[PDB]
């Protein structure tokens, strides 16, 4: 009832990052502390570490897996924009407003930090436990790519939007809200998905996925929270962060049929404002009036 | 932006779901009041503008020695006499960015409206005082409107020629060929159009001094002719702009056709030539009957008959080229070349269509020749012989290339002054006056058919625009009896002036005792057939005016057997690109393409509603691309069966009619005599 | 040295099926005999069900085993034009020229049909034999995938071709001809890849490789001969067409970096019409002898 | 594949670590027994054949009529009882491939080389029995070889012209221009190379009338001549081919070599017409100063002065130019330039250099006018005077447009029959025959330059193929030695046949007063200078013929002075590209590009061994891509010091050399004398 029109709204948003011209960002990039920007980097850094498993691994293993060639389709066409358009935006991005040897150092950055490698790991981990003809295993790497796409972006986003909102960094925050746009429906269709299979459990298996769903978000939610800490420790940023992935948690639970799980919290407003022709032949009659 | 263009854009502006058509008119106070009489050099008098204008190369000194101070003075008094106002921001702004002359430095105006008016008419009378205050009077009043060339260049030393309407034989050997590229350069350099007949030249491999499949066929020449166009570009102002014309019949037609294809590789497609093909009637009837046509390689028939292939009846020779062995010919389906056209003209507008029978069976002179080809803008029809440029210190052969006199009737000016005898007489002598001045010492088949066959084309222009300020529809019957009505008065007194040249100078045009004029065979139609309007409204849109009824034709045709004709050719209609502008009319006989036209200079943006466009009249204004493409033939055939040339006559398509709409019109326009098409514009 | 100029083409080349109005090849195709007709139709079948399994495994299983960040992100955008773009777009002209009932027995025949699943089950055999840090099955994938892109296509292109450069099926021959361009690029860059791999090989190997390319070129062609007379010869175009595929296959022998294997060919016209030395300055003494 | 196919290539099969040479002589054997001897057309004796030869218009019945038959029989047993053999399968597959005579359909050998050698001697000797026998021993011997155009179209009906290279005068108008396309199209139809010179032609963005950066520069002229050549293309089976040649100085000189840069876009690419650049010692000097020359404006000079920047000494005018605020100059770095110049010939071979200092310090004919550029192969350098192409129905001025006939000595086969002065002597005369019965119709300058300064080009082939076969390195200075000897000897029976027309006709060329051969100029390092071998080797390579003294060289220059010159120019070494196989030569004085070369014709291969190579020989035939760049200029310079017109000098470079090494060649050339440099073939 769905896949058609998440293939037309999909195709319709499709976009390239040399779209948006970026040297606009120029002056107020130059005008952030030295602090500023090292948060700025890593959280972009961070956000390309999971597009490119996203796109590399996570969405072509999940095309596999699913039935139906417009259902393919759709999921072949997010598995593009994750590696094709989301990861390579963040490199234009960088590019502009970097020099190559801070450029190299993020990249190196991203390899030795333990909370983006525990959750590369626990994610990919998933993927690739996938089993052909088994739909638990299927049902639990979509769980783990909804709490990519719908939660784990989040801490990352959280500061593009905050410059956003403020009148700085508009044309990096622009592609920004391009690739949040997408990671939006790719959340819910591939939630959809999920609660597919979900729905074909007795409910005692249902009862086991729930707790499977829960403790999951736990423990990414655990580890999000030190990635949080000490990537905006230093922009005194961490308790804010920390309100909004709790926010986008829930959307990820109820893109899974779920109830939500933390309480409401306000929202830093900033954040909020942060969102030829055709050819006939020639008939006998058309020679005589 | 500046303050006439802010009150330009305020039309768009709607004021009680109405458009504010009448700011049009503060905006050209404000161009003048803002920018022209800013920018204008003002002298103490008249006599140290003329003096500073000739001293400074800027107007000739032989035109004006031809008239005392105080007779110039007077021309200039009756030109300011009348006040003229442009009614539109456009029509100022167009004439005082391409027709005021400017200092060398091109930031202040040397020329008022006024100021070239009435240089064009003191070069016209070439020394009558009373003839340059009539034209003069003319002008001023915007009945008649040389051509862009004319209306341009009349009076000035730095200027190119009065004619930028030029028709080229080209024979077929390497000298002629060579000969013809010199030629389009020369008239490019000159800031003419020039269309050359290729039809004559042999096929592609055809032989050489007998050795086999060597010619390069007409696409060789084409790309030659194309750089010749490409490098002689107006002194670097202009694009180049040159025409070919191949007949149908000729083999390399679907050659000369992929040079249009975008598909076409760099050595093939030429972009700066023009093409146009010419359609005998017996490719009509060969297509009508799906029969199999036959492309013909022409150096093979001029050796078996020797004559071109172009330059004999085809609706008689086919068949005899067909059975003729020593002939060579290549199979075609003639539906699929037509379906080519029509695919060719709805992606690029090419080529032209010549009907070449709808042509040659009103055509007044075939004795001399029979219409090969036309020119740029496919509406100069006339006979024309090719020339033989032979070897270096040898004689050339001399023929005729047709450069006619291009100048247009505003017809709502004309007949709402009640004047089109005398606006088509008096246009008449400008026209001969100006093809007497022409002298091309490059171009000599041109010169020669220039003071040979004498031939001038007389044009009219906001036909549409009369129309519908007079709330009649432009498809309506009635707008096809006026257009009848107004353009036999016009063929009617423009063969009466031609006659009375004829009989003051004591000579006509050269051959011109063969011609159906000195036969009486061109008055036939009209001893016999009362052109009258039929309808009401059009014989009251005429009150006031003597409509010639058959015994004033048979005094014609009695005057024109006594007296001769003076020119060969006298009504052409022609385009009228930006001369309609600054008179504030519809371009030529064409239905207007939009009711406001939007337009982009420099960094500004600019709007041109159509000449008197309102309210009321809005509905009767109708779109061409809305019209039907049926009556709009029906009017251009009504049109053309009193004018003994063609008529500039561009299809408007719509994006969703396919080819077969396209051949429909074709078809329809060659039944119903229309001799060629120019344009398919898609919207 | 070549994958960033790769995606830059690629995405360039982006196209959807919507952007090419289809009714109006009902105006020639009602002209067509019923030979004409049925030979589009078989044709069209062929490349639909070929395409197909290109989109669903051939390129998602290249992409799988290809390391390199920037070549997974090209491969999975050809992957989605495959899915996204290719496949609508043939199902569209199906549609748009036949009744429901009509497309479902042309394409139960061409499913049954002998020469048609000799080479479709050959290459995705190919696909299929691929094993994990083996480049040797990699490349003997790689060389099936540009012969799919680059050579056995073609047999079925040429009559879209053929009747696009006589006006007729303009609008379907459109379509045809952005598909084509597509599996141009494709093609060349899977040849790249291949000979990377082709190069790393000992001079032994590489002559083993060339064995095998050359005994599954031959495998093919002699099966895209009986395709094309059981196709073709009901419309007289055997001839000709014939001349097409070889022409094809040196194209996709080239795309390899082998040499030609036919001799060279002139092809249909009307099939046609559709289609530093080191600069070191003079350091003065130069000028004195 | 073919029997003689087979036994050449079995040359390549080494027996015993050897080259199989001997099986190239079975080749040619097989080649005869197998496939000439049966396709060759046998009548029953000559009278048949002539006649058959005639009526079928395969020869031109006027110069045979001048011949009872007994001396044409005679003439042609002359030529067939020296039963020449071809030694080498290229040298008779060449023959009769390029230059035998077949029937219209190509089927069957109507000429054998002993009857085109007939054919051609007996036009040459036009009605002297006996001068026609020398002409057939000169050329059956293989002495001398007439060139291409000559050999293949002498007494034939449907030949072209006998003249191999045109070089045109291009003044700065539309005019001229036009003309400058219509004389290539018709030189380039008669099959000869076109050189034009484009130096007067104004800049881009110069004034045409007072109307300010408009033209489109020497470019433009360059794609309507590329155009004009592609057109033009020897009815489609020898590409047109061109030259265009340019001024260093001119402001278009960075334009005109982006005409070959391989990023070039296609309005700018021009790909069927050579470029060479014409470079003064003012520009040398700037460059080696590394002072900031000026590229000129061509138009502002003629303004100023009243005559062209070609047309007089830059060495002189250069600081008047930059100092003269009237002319118009841009800043060029002359280092850089010619850094692009060499980067240009390493990428593509262009463009032509011609070192016009070097030409003009013993140019002959400086009275008439300096030589300001080259033709296609950059070895004809002579006088040209401008022609004044006006308007039609206006007189021309007809200038001097450059043409000689070429003709090359075999060195090797004339100093073994030790027969330098009587080859030479017959050759002038052949030559001087070529001109005389030279007359083309459509190119006004050409055919007065023709009659006026009788120019011909003596050329010379086989130096390193004579060096090799005598154990000489080409790089040696016995080498040099030999070249210095034996083409001192060359001109000067050149001179004393020029010379000896003269007086036997009792006229010299037009303006031979003011020439340095009336003056006694031209001889003076020749009266000073002794150029007899200074190696005993050398010395008895030349025994058995008397090597001219300063003696011989004095009473020489008395005889001139008594008696004048008939030829302006006598001496120019060509290429010779593909009559060098015939005559088992090595190409011009140019050392050898590869021992075995092995070229592909159809489907089959072939290897053609340069004449005499073997194992004694194998590295006296060194490559030239292997040999010393300077040693090869010292040749050539060596030869040119008795050379009046150039060599066609190609550098022969290796890949790893950068574009430094390409300016320290170009270099050294100059600074050595050389006066033009062809090409820059890459290994
Ligand atoms: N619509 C217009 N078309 C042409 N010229 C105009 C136009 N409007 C103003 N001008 C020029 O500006 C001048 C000023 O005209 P304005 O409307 O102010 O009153 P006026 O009574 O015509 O003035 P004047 O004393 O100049 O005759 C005119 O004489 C004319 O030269
Ligand atoms: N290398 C060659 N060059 C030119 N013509 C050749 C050559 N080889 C053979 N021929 C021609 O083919 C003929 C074959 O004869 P061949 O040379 O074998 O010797 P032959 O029959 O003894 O007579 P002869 O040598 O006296 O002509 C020759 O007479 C000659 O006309
Ligand atoms: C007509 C024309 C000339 N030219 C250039 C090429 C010629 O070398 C140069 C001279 O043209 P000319 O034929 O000499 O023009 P002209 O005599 O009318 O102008 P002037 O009195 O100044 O000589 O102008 C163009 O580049 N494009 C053109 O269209
Ligand atoms: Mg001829
Ligand atoms: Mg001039
Ligand atoms: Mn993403
Ligand atoms: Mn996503
Ligand atoms: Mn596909
Ligand atoms: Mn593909």
């Amino acid at each position: 009832d769905f896949t058609q029109m998440f293939y037309n709204q999909n195709v319709k948003q499709f976009w390239l990052p040399e779209e948006i011209a970026l040297n606009g960002d120029l002056l107020t990039w130059k005008y952030l502390g030295k602090n500023e920007q090292d948060t700025y980097m890593k959280v972009l850094a961070g956000l390309t570490l999971l597009d490119t498993e996203q796109g590399n691994t996570g969405m072509p293993i999940v095309a596999e897996h699913v039935d139906g060639h417009q259902r393919k389709a759709v999921l072949n066409f997010m598995a593009m924009m994750e590696n094709a358009v989301h990861a390579k935006s963040y490199s234009n991005i960088f590019m502009t407003l970097a020099p190559t040897e801070t450029i190299n150092e993020v990249f190196e950055w991203v390899k030795q930090n333990k909370y983006l490698q525990k959750k590369a790991q626990m994610i990919v981990g998933l993927y690739k436990a996938i089993q052909k003809d088994d739909e638990i295993s299927l049902f639990k790497a979509m769980v783990a790519s909804v709490y990519l796409e719908s939660f784990l972006f989040y801490s990352g986003f959280y500061y593009p939007l905050y410059f956003y909102g403020q009148g700085k960094l508009m044309q990096s925050g622009e592609i920004i809200n391009l690739i949040l746009r997408d990671e939006a429906i790719h959340g819910v269709y591939v939630g959809l998905l999920a609660q597919e299979i979900y729905n074909k459990q007795t409910e005692e298996k249902k009862a086991e996925l729930r707790e499977f769903a829960i403790d999951l978000l736990n423990q990414l939610y655990e580890n999000e929270l030190e990635y949080t800490e000490d990537l905006y420790d230093q922009v005194g940023l961490s308790h804010d962060v920390k309100k909004f992935i709790r926010y986008n948690a829930n959307k990820a639970l109820m893109n899974l049929g779920f109830d939500p799980y933390f309480e409401e919290e306000d929202i830093n407003p900033i954040v909020l404002n942060g969102l030829k022709a055709t050819v006939e032949p020639l008939k006998d009659d058309d020679f005589y009036f | 932006v500046p303050k006439w263009i802010q009150l330009n854009n305020e039309i768009m502006i709607q004021k009680d779901g109405k458009f504010q058509f009448d700011k049009d008119k503060e905006a050209v106070h404000s161009y003048f009041v803002d920018y022209i009489n800013q920018n204008t050099v003002f002298f103490h008098n008249l006599k140290e503008k003329l003096d500073y204008l000739v001293e400074n190369q800027y107007y000739e000194e032989e035109f004006l020695s031809l008239y005392s101070f105080e007779d110039i003075k007077e021309v200039f008094k009756t030109a300011y006499a009348k006040k003229f106002r442009f009614p539109s921001f456009m029509s100022a702004f167009k004439f005082y960015n391409d027709y005021a002359l400017k200092t060398n430095d091109k930031k202040k105006i040397l020329e008022r409206y006024e100021d070239r008016i009435s240089i064009v008419a003191l070069f016209f009378a070439n020394g009558d005082t009373e003839k340059a205050k009539e034209y003069v009077n003319l002008m001023i009043n915007q009945e008649y409107q040389p051509s862009t060339p004319t209306f341009l260049n009349a009076g000035r030393k730095r200027r190119g020629e009065l004619v930028s309407c030029f028709l080229l034989e080209v024979n077929d050997s390497l000298n002629d060929i060579s000969r013809a590229i010199d030629i389009s350069m020369q008239l490019s350099k000159l800031g003419g159009g020039v269309s050359l007949n290729l039809s004559k030249l042999r096929a592609k491999g055809e032989a050489i001094k007998d050795v086999e499949n060597a010619t390069k066929g007409v696409v060789g020449v084409m790309k030659l002719l194309d750089n010749a166009f490409r490098y002689a570009d107006q002194m670097g102002q202009r694009q180049g702009s040159g025409a070919a014309y191949l007949n149908i019949f000729h083999r390399d037609i679907n050659d000369f056709l992929d040079t249009k294809k975008i598909s076409a590789d760099e050595d093939v497609r030429v972009k700066t030539l023009s093409i146009g093909v010419v359609i005998p009637d017996k490719f009509v009837e060969l297509a009508r009957e799906d029969k199999a046509a036959y492309v013909f390689y022409p150096h093979t028939i001029y050796k078996e008959y020797g004559q071109h292939m172009d330059e004999m009846d085809m609706n008689e020779m086919y068949d005899k080229f067909v059975d003729n062995p020593r002939v060579k010919k290549e199979k075609i389906n003639p539906r699929k070349l037509l379906e080519k056209l029509a695919m060719l003209r709805s992606e690029s507008g090419y080529p032209y269509i010549m009907f070449q029978d709808n042509v040659n069976k009103v055509h007044a002179n075939n004795h001399i020749s029979k219409v090969k080809f036309s020119n740029l803008c496919s509406e100069v029809l006339q006979a024309s012989q090719v020339s033989s440029y032979t070897d270096y210190d040898e004689e050339d052969e001399i023929g005729l290339d047709i450069s006619c006199n291009l100048g247009s009737l505003n017809i709502l000016n004309v007949m709402e002054h009640k004047s089109i005898e005398k606006t088509v007489k008096l246009a008449t002598d400008s026209l001969t006056h100006v093809s007497e001045t022409t002298d091309i010492r490059n171009a000599p088949a041109v010169r020669r058919a220039n003071k040979a066959m004498k031939s001038i084309g007389l044009g009219a222009m906001n036909l549409h625009g009369y129309l519908a300020q007079n709330g009649i529809a432009y498809e309506s019957p009635e707008a096809r009896d006026f257009a009848n009505t107004f353009f036999m008065m016009v063929n009617f007194y423009s063969i009466q002036r031609s006659a009375e040249i004829a009989k003051e100078k004591g000579e006509t045009f050269d051959q011109y005792e063969g011609s159906t004029y000195a036969t009486g065979e061109y008055f036939d139609k009209y001893v016999s057939t009362d052109f009258s309007p039929k309808y009401e409204k059009i014989a009251n849109l005429f009150e006031g005016m003597h409509i010639p009824t058959t015994e004033d034709w048979k005094k014609l045709k009695a005057f024109v057997a006594e007296h001769g004709m003076y020119h060969s050719y006298r009504l052409c209609i022609a385009p009228t690109g930006s001369i309609s502008y600054v008179q504030s009319s519809t371009a030529s006989v064409m239905p207007i393409m939009e009711r406001i036209e939007e337009r982009t200079y420099g960094n500004s943006k600019t709007y041109y509603p159509m000449p008197g466009l309102a309210s009321n009249n809005w509905f009767f204004y109708k779109e061409a691309y809305d019209m039907d493409m049926f009556k709009v033939v029906d009017m251009i055939a009504t049109i053309q069966q009193h004018i003994d040339q063609g008529i500039s006559f561009t299809l408007f398509l719509k994006d969703t009619m396919t080819t077969r709409d396209l051949n429909r019109i074709d078809l329809y326009a060659h039944h119903r005599g229309i001799k060629t098409i120019y344009y398919a514009r898609t919207k």
